[PDB]
């Protein structure tokens, strides 16, 4: 039942030193970012998870520099960030996986070169 | 605050329709799913839908499939459930619970729908005691069998029949229009029994009547069977 | 020497269709009515309807309509009953009986068609265990809750939850996501498990924790509960 | 699934020292009137009776001369026979009911003044 503000894709050049893919859930209602699990899928396999409840960030070695502003999560935003490396060696669509506590939501944004 | 709040429990006659509502408060409705899970008397909990009130998209269980219609009132904080074409299967608790797409959180108190008799299309309730009868070769036995209506078809002729089912091998006729005696059968089974109460006798239990026995009527559709007894020595 | 001869046994997938053929011979085929009984592993009997095949009038029982249809073969002395969109509920030994209008005689071997997996519309069978768990207070309980197929969806996450149903109340929810806490749970109740194994541990029972706990699968549609465990001290 | 020969009407007038009603069932196959059993219904109610089983008749007082014979049943014939005093006095739809073992039938035929 999370909803999203979809955004169909994001483009970047070699100028952006910080890469972010756009992820924001309107009817999101946490008081507290440990009711809230994240998880960005590139190609099928978890390249970020946040565990709300337990405070920490798993990220695989190609995506040594993927990370998200936790402080924004209850303003809904899930937005993740990465370094210009990251992104030209991962371009594609990537999937905003959004759980807080039962209520749960998905977005599919793709990651485009100029 | 959260609390879901049901309608009053309802009885209806076989083939009807029952619309249970489901009032929510203390939470925002737009962002939440509804859950209808039924839960019949000494059974499990069983689902049979949902739906999400923002764009009243909805995702049915097929066992229910054209019987069911999952509705929502967003200005009404209230979600509905109609179950049309009644039987008496569906006799049951009717709970509303809030929760996402995969789960439910709270529920409602719960709603009784109860399934009477005298509608078109319903089972008449053959029960059978007793559930198990053990008893020595040469002993009597007694098998009794009740009916939640009358088996008294319209020419007034009664269709009780009496089904034998012995371990391991198919189902075989013993007595037919409460009384009749088959024609393979031995003169120890006796038939007997008016309106609603019916009673099968053995004068001389054998080695060869173990089984497990019916009572069944074909006077009203569906035909409906007993619940079985389980003979042995 | 009146004889019913069935087809051979049939597995399908849920959401299929299976076709049984009843071969009839010893007496007039024209002259006698057929009927079509099946029976779910452990239950009663159940007619599901019938046909005359002089002129071909069938009449039905409504909880199979639309996905029975009962033809006949005179020229073959043969009866067929095909069963659509089956689902797990489906699983039974199917018997044709001759006989007349209102009761059988004579049935056939029974043809068993069982309803696998892998299909659309499928039940998950959830099967827990102990269905009793006696405690004394302080000491832990383990429930246990096995899957007969995955329950993990195609996003990765297992959606399997854990309920407890009070005496006299309604369902609450205590685990989510195979091993989640929901919000006022306390810490004594625990999930773990992947896959198709899973298990509740409560740490020290109290007097609180009486009631019926089912496991629930809300990765595959249609949802399904558990047996139930009985919890008391 | 017992079939009849089925008759619309029959008439009779008072020359009838006997009054027959025809009934016939054409996929009869007993062979001991045991397993027969036969009511004839006038207007409702059962106005005659045969339990083949009990080999016994039964007859209200207002149709004490109603009767079928016993040797033709086995044949398909379980037509009802009466005196001018209960025809004229019974005049109406009547049904005849013939069961089989499991098997069974009815039919209407119309007794009629000319
Ligand atoms: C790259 O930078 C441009 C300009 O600052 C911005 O419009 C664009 O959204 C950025 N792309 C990403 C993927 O952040
Ligand atoms: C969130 O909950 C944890 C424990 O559940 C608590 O320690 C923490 O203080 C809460 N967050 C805030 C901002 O209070
Ligand atoms: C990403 O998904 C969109 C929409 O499904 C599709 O049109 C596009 O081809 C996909 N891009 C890649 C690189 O697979
Ligand atoms: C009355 O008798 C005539 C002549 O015997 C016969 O044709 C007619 O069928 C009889 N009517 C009945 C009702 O038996
Ligand atoms: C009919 O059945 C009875 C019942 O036992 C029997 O006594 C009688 O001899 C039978 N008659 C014929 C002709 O078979
Ligand atoms: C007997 O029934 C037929 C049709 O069922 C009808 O045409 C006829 O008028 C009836 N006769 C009487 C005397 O009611």
């Amino acid at each position: 039942q999370l909803l999203f503000n979809k955004t169909k894709s994001v483009d970047f050049t070699f100028g952006n030193d910080t890469v972010v893919i756009p992820c924001f859930v309107t009817n999101m209602e946490a008081q507290n970012t440990t009711e809230v699990y994240v998880k960005w899928k590139f190609k099928g396999r978890d390249i970020y998870t946040f565990d709300g409840a337990l405070n920490k960030s798993t990220v695989p070695t190609d995506f040594s520099s993927a990370k998200i502003e936790v402080s924004q999560l209850l303003k809904g935003d899930a937005s993740l960030k990465m370094d210009k490396s990251d992104a030209v060696s991962h371009t594609g669509n990537y999937t905003c996986e959004v759980t807080e506590l039962t209520r749960e939501g998905e977005t599919i944004i793709e990651l485009k070169y100029r | 605050q959260v609390q879901l709040v049901q309608s009053g429990a309802e009885v209806k006659k076989p083939g009807a329709s029952v619309k249970v509502s489901c009032k929510a408060s203390g939470y925002t409705f737009t962002n939440y799913n509804m859950h209808w899970v039924r839960q019949a008397p000494g059974q499990r909990l069983e689902w049979m839908g949902t739906i999400y009130p923002g764009n009243d998209d909805t995702s049915y269980n097929q066992k229910f499939k054209d019987r069911v219609t999952i509705t929502a009132d967003t200005s009404a904080s209230t979600a509905y459930m109609e179950l049309s074409s009644l039987r008496s299967e569906d006799t049951a608790v009717y709970y509303c619970a809030r929760g996402g797409y995969r789960a439910m959180d709270y529920w409602g108190q719960g709603t009784l729908v109860t399934v009477s008799s005298g509608g078109s299309g319903g089972d008449i309730v053959m029960t059978q005691s007793p559930l198990s009868l053990p008893v020595t070769p040469g002993e009597p036995a007694s098998i009794s069998c009740r009916s939640s209506q009358s088996i008294v078809y319209s020419n007034g002729n009664t269709y009780l029949g009496w089904y034998l089912q012995k371990p391991g091998q198919s189902p075989q006729l013993l007595i037919y229009k409460v009384s009749n005696r088959f024609s393979g059968v031995p003169d120890r089974f006796s038939g007997s029994g008016s309106g609603t109460d019916f009673t099968l006798k053995i004068s001389r239990v054998e080695a060869e009547d173990v089984g497990v026995y019916y009572c069944f009527q074909g006077s009203h559709v569906p035909y409906t069977f007993g619940q079985g007894t389980k003979l042995e020595i």
